[PDB]
């Protein structure tokens, strides 16, 4: 259970960082 | 009063309604006849090793037979449960549908049609997928409990004066951890639905808050949301640990005096430190 | 055949005062309970107005606490302590066990020990409640006797020779370095308070979370055996009996489990992390690395404990299998036979080969093992809880 | 045994807008929160208390705070410990001397007749409860014996004037006393000689007279200014509306207290309608005076809530003139 | 690890080949519980159609 | 004798920090906080104000500490009062009071002005009467600062949040 | 030197007031005596105490 719930987890880091690395709300500063 | 109510009728109901009889009856047979066995196992291995610590034989075949037998029971008993379980969940999905199906109009109307279909699909799917494997999981911890209970009694006459206040402990501690859980439990999902709520509302209308400039005002309400759920989460886990820790010093107790009483009981009963080992385990 | 306290061994020649009173070993272990009965005396009275006022006291429904610095470490000495007093009183039983007579001075100053540090923890607890630090002196003055006593008696068994061989000597010297740690936490204490000689204290104010009226959940703060065995949901438990929990019940979270907090303090380890590396990707890799340099305070913690809880579990096997190997002689009428002055001092080994000794080990082990890990499931839950509201912060 | 995890592939999708809660809302009419009981004890609870110390400086005044049974067994437990102390002391010094050992009695003890710690503790309570059985005599080869023997005697004076200070100062507690005074259980409000005013009864029931009685009357509501002032609790001062306006009344028989509302009095826009039970309204009589017996002064807290009011009602006559003086039917200070 | 350690001291060989047992069992029901899940998700996915 | 002494609990009376001077139904007046931390009842409570500056007449006569005594602005004027929860003390600033012409801008810190109040009362515990003093000078008054409430009601009582004091 | 009530009574007398004449000494070997002696004493103490408010 451990060992699912770790591959579980680094699959969801792997997604999320993909969303994080998605476009952004341009123009926020100006 | 309304709260604390252990409601042994309803299961009964589902019992008599969707097993039957020759189910059940296979069911507690398969159980009582497997932790006898467990109960054996042991007994017989605490004999051999005190024969053995030197009529009486090499003992090669009757383990064996006892270990087999203990495997063949709870391969039938855990078959026996899943599939009593299925066939009572088909059962009753079935005579769910046909009440449903055969229902007034007027009634249909007066209810709010939601509640009927949340009991429909998220309490079935629980019965098909968690009532068989939770009953099954508490009937072996039940059912250990008592065997552990049983062959420590028999091992130290005396056990019993110190265990039945142990026991009312025991009892007020189980009534109170599951009256505070249910409200724990409800609390719990009743503030972990609205954050999923507030997630879909900003994600659907994020051009609306943005032109609104309401931002903050909406990551407020989402931290209000968020602080909520882990404060009652961490109210559950701190009375899960409470118990946890009650019931740890209760076995400690347990273990103590056991271990106390055997120790004297092995100068004066002369126990030939065969049960100590298995009381002591 | 009356109660002696010393040998009566000899037409009571335990009690002759010949070469020296010093070198009576009798006369030691008497000295020895007078640090005990001293405190004793002292925390008595004060101990039943405290629950007199506490039976009649409304402020203490609401009232704050200030935990002095080194909580944790006088929680884990006084754990220690006790122990060691109790693996004392174990050694002098075996002891005794061998001579016809009583021997009381073998064992009674251990219990009077055992009882004075359990009356001193619990006054520690009071005084933490109740911020009086000027009480602190009789605590300080037992703790000062109580060393003296321990490292006479500890020059008089090395002018007696004992050695390292001697559980007897080896949990001497374990006391007397407990007794000179307790001592220095209780000066360092006094040097932080700066309440006896110098004439402005540096007080210390309750935190702001825990003077709040709308926070309930009183684990982060609270003493360390409070926290240990969460006996503070006693009263959550006993009001939710009745009244039944809703939102009111449950209080506004800390300033330590806020969400807001938890995602500044994950920006701040990403902003850390970019200057560190200038690294444009932010990988998964990245974010490992994030995490574990934001909540390693407390994984590591929750590890160590695990670990503690694992390596005690094999204690019991250990315990169960000495017990066993132990009752296997069919002969048990002899006993450890190694005389020096006529206490008849116990090894190692021979120590070990009682099983209400090991009983008791064990007992204290399953305690400790089991604490631990409920200690480190409460840690992991927690750091897991701060890390879901942080993520869900940043997500948001 | 084991269980399982909280998996949640899509929490059954469908699982949503069930409501109905179905919330007893018994809430609403709990209960009416009361400034002060019947009989004093005002329930106000204290939140935030930042105490540095005093409580436990005051260690005489929580004595004397502290009840009866209390009191007993701290002073038992303090003479205990004292004599256990001393008699440890003794038997200490006894040892060091050698006296202690069954020798022969070439040297002169330190103390006589000196055994065991039985006959140490013996003398020591001798010593302390100064009663002198004379056979275990101090010798005067011992001065550390005699240092110890002046500061015993020295402790247990202090202790004994120390006790006897706490239990005069708690002999002198007329709390009980001040318990006795009985006012009307609900008051009444009529007119009275063309004026509406609140009259309310206060009575004794012991014979014994409280000199230099003082009422107050006081209105507890929650009052906001028109300049945006919140006052959870506003509490106003009340005249007796006495002939010459002082608060100084002569109790003998259950007399009736009556304040006339006038325009500047805060109950000048009441009304019956008003009077029910979960109303901003409380009022609350403070009544003072010293005891002829104890010479201590002594406090009576009433409160009569808008429920315990009863509108147009009269106290009936409780006095009544016997042959030869008068008389008071206690049975009727509530009709 | 620990405790197959002291326990080849305890017992010996045979109780390394018990313990090797489980060892071996272990990721047998690892692929058990992902045909579990398996099973799980065509449930679950039948059970979101009806 | 010295049992009987009570100053250290006459100590444990709490006063207001700082001041205020504000607006109320319409009228100014210098609003001050008074509470006690023991549960314990003081009876026959009495307090006392003065103001303590030089006063000049204007026949010439020079008095360096002239004390006046200050009305309470009382309900019907007498100075006994009932303090369970942390109350508020105000004056209210009439033509006859000597605060009658006073300015913000003279409230700096070296300023000829200090407000003295002396509160008496009676312990129910000993019997002894007890006085507590404090002073507050023109730098120690907020002009135009309103204390917050300090009493919350309760499911079954009220609370009072001590922390709130001088807030 | 304890012979009949009136001894006894006088040594109770002895305690109590603590007159403690010595010739009715209290043995170290009757616990139950000594229990019976603290509490006579205590007693003593407090009505002692009772009785001197009262006058006061
Ligand atoms: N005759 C009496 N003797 C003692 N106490 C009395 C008497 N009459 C009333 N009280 C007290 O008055 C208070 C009000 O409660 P209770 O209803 O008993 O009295 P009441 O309204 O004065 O009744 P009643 O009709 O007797 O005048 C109580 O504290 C009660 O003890
Ligand atoms: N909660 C409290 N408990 C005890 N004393 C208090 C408390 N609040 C204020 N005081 C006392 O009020 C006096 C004023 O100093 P301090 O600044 O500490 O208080 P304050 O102005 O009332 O503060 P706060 O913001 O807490 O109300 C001090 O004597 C202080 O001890
Ligand atoms: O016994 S545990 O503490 N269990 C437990 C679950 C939660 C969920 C909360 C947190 C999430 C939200 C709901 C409440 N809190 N505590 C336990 C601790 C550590 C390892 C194994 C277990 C046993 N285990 C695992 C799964 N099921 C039982
Ligand atoms: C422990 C020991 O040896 N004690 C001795 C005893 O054996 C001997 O009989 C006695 C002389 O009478 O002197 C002492
Ligand atoms: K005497
Ligand atoms: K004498
Ligand atoms: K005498």
């Amino acid at each position: 259970s451990v060992v699912r719930s770790t591959v579980k987890a680094l699959v969801s880091v792997k997604k999320l960082s993909e969303f994080l690395s998605s476009a952004e709300i341009r123009e926020e500063q100006c | 009063l309304h709260q604390r109510a252990k409601i042994p009728w309803r299961a009964c109901t589902k019992y008599l309604s969707s097993a039957g009889i020759l189910l059940l009856s296979l069911l507690v047979f398969s159980q009582l006849l497997k932790h006898m066995v467990l109960v054996a196992i042991d007994y017989w291995l605490a004999k051999w090793t005190d024969s053995a610590l030197v009529d009486q034989s090499v003992y090669a075949m009757v383990f064996t037979l006892l270990c087999s037998l203990g495997i063949v029971l709870c391969l039938v008993t855990s078959v026996t449960v899943e599939w009593t379980g299925l066939k009572v969940a088909k059962r009753l999905h079935r005579s769910l549908l046909n009440r449903i199906i055969l229902a007034p109009m007027r009634f249909f109307e007066t209810t709010p049609l939601g509640s009927i279909l949340n009991r429909f699909s998220s309490d079935c799917n629980t019965i098909d997928q968690h009532i068989p494997s939770t009953l099954e999981c508490l009937s072996r911890s039940t059912l250990l409990c008592v065997s552990a209970l049983t062959v420590i009694s028999y091992v130290t006459p005396v056990f019993l004066v110190a265990l039945l206040p142990l026991a009312v402990v025991c009892y007020f501690i189980q009534k109170y951890f599951r009256v505070a859980s249910r409200d724990l439990q409800q609390l719990d999902d009743t503030t972990q639905l609205p954050l999923l709520s507030h997630f879909a509302e900003t994600v659907e209308g994020l051009t609306t808050i943005r032109a609104f400039r309401y931002e903050a005002r909406f990551q407020q309400k989402l931290l209000e949301y968020t602080d909520s759920n882990n404060i009652a989460s961490l109210f559950l886990t701190a009375a899960n640990r409470w118990l946890e820790v009650r019931m740890e010093y209760i076995g400690a107790c347990v273990v103590l005096i056991a271990a106390a009483t055997s120790i004297s009981n092995s100068l004066h009963r002369e126990l030939s430190a065969g049960l100590v080992g298995l009381g002591l385990t | 055949m009356p109660l002696a306290f010393c040998g009566t061994e000899n037409h009571s020649a335990a009690y002759r005062v010949d070469q020296g009173v010093l070198n009576n070993g009798c006369f030691v272990d008497a000295l020895n309970v007078v640090p005990h009965v001293f405190l004793l005396f002292i925390t008595f009275p004060i101990l039943f107005i405290g629950w007199g006022s506490q039976s009649s006291k409304v402020h203490i429904h609401h009232s704050t606490w200030l935990h002095f610095p080194g909580h944790n470490l006088r929680w884990i000495l006084t754990f220690i302590l006790l122990f060691v007093l109790v693996c004392e009183i174990a050694e002098g039983i075996l002891s005794d066990g061998v001579t016809e007579s009583r021997h009381l001075h073998l064992y009674m100053p251990a219990g009077m020990a055992f009882m004075a540090a359990i009356t001193s923890v619990v006054y520690y607890h009071n005084i933490e409640t109740s911020n009086f630090p000027k009480l602190l002196i009789a605590l300080l003055i037992y703790w000062t006797l109580a060393f003296i006593t321990k490292t006479i008696k500890f020059v008089k068994f090395y002018d007696h020779a004992i050695g390292f061989s001697q559980l007897r000597f080896c949990l001497t010297g374990l006391l007397v370095i407990l007794y000179g740690m307790l001592l220095l936490v209780e000066v360092n204490v006094i040097r932080v308070r700066r309440y006896i000689f110098f004439k402005t204290p540096r007080e210390v104010k309750p935190p702001e979370d825990l003077q709040d009226l709308g926070v309930r959940f009183l684990q982060p703060f609270v003493n360390l055996l409070s926290k240990g065995t969460y006996w503070w949901m006693n009263a959550f438990i006993k009001t939710a009996h009745k009244k039944p929990i809703d939102l009111r019940a449950i209080g506004k979270l800390p300033i330590a489990m806020r969400a807001l907090t938890n995602y500044q303090r994950l920006c701040v380890a990403f902003d850390a992390q970019a200057r560190k590396d200038t690294q444009s990707p932010q990988g998964a890799r990245a974010i490992w690395r994030a995490l574990c340099h934001a909540f390693g305070r407390r994984l590591i913690l929750s590890s160590t404990f695990r670990i503690l809880a694992d390596l005690l579990g094999f204690a019991g096997p250990l315990c169960i299998f000495g017990i066993v190997d132990h009752l296997g002689k069919e002969n048990h009428v002899f006993q450890p036979k190694t005389q020096f002055l006529g206490v008849y001092f116990v090894s190692s080994q021979e120590f070990l080969g009682n099983a209400y000794v090991l009983a008791v080990l064990l007992f204290l082990a399953l305690l400790l093992q089991r604490t631990f890990l409920q200690a480190s499931y409460y840690v992991a839950i927690e750091t897991g809880i701060n890390l879901r509201g942080a993520i869900q912060t940043k997500i948001y | 045994m084991l269980s399982r995890k909280g998996i949640i592939p899509e929490e059954y999708v469908l699982t949503r807008l069930a409501e109905d809660p179905t919330e007893p809302r018994y809430r609403t009419r709990e209960r009416r929160a009361r400034f002060v009981s019947k009989k004093g004890n005002c329930n106000v609870a204290h939140k935030n208390i930042r105490e540095q110390g005093r409580f436990l400086q005051d260690v005489f005044t929580t004595l004397v705070d502290l009840k009866w049974p209390h009191t007993l067994l701290i002073f038992t437990m303090s003479f205990l410990c004292s004599w256990l102390l001393f008699a440890m002391v003794w038997w200490l010094i006894a040892f060091a001397h050698g006296d202690l050992a069954p020798g022969e009695g070439t040297n002169v003890p330190c103390v006589t007749s000196i055994h065991s710690f039985s006959s140490a503790f013996l003398f020591s309570i001798e010593v302390q409860v100064t009663i002198g059985f004379g056979g275990r005599m101090v010798t005067e080869e011992c001065p550390l014996a005699i240092l110890i023997l002046i500061v015993q005697n020295i402790v247990g004076l202090m202790i004994n004037a120390i006790m006897l200070g706490c239990i005069f100062m708690k002999t002198a507690q007329a709390h009980r006393r001040a318990e006795t005074l009985i006012f009307s259980k609900h008051a009444v409000i009529t007119l009275r000689h063309g004026r509406l005013c609140f009259m309310l009864r206060v009575g004794d029931l012991r014979k014994s007279m409280i000199i230099s009685a003082t009422i107050h009357m006081q209105v507890v509501r929650k009052t906001t200014s028109p300049e945006g002032e919140v006052v959870p609790l506003h509490q106003v001062d009340i005249p007796m509306e006495n002939g010459v306006g002082g608060n100084s009344i002569f109790l003998v028989a259950p007399l009736i207290i009556y304040h006339v509302i006038d325009s500047n009095s805060p109950l000048y826009d009441l009304a019956p309608s008003d009077l029910h039970h979960h109303q901003d309204l409380e009022i609350i009589v403070i009544l003072e005076g010293v005891v002829e017996t104890t010479g201590i002064t002594t406090q009576a807290r009433t409160s009569y809530l808008a429920d315990e009011i009863l509108w147009g009602q009269r106290f009936v006559p409780i006095v009544a003139e016997e042959d030869g003086r008068y008389s008071v039917d206690y049975s009727k200070f509530g009709n | 690890i620990v405790g197959v350690i002291l326990l080849y001291y305890i017992l010996g060989v045979s109780a390394l080949i018990g313990a090797a047992v489980i060892i071996l069992l272990a990721p047998v029901q690892y692929f058990v519980a992902t045909k579990l899940s398996q099973a799980q998700r065509s449930t679950l996915e039948h059970s979101n159609e009806r």
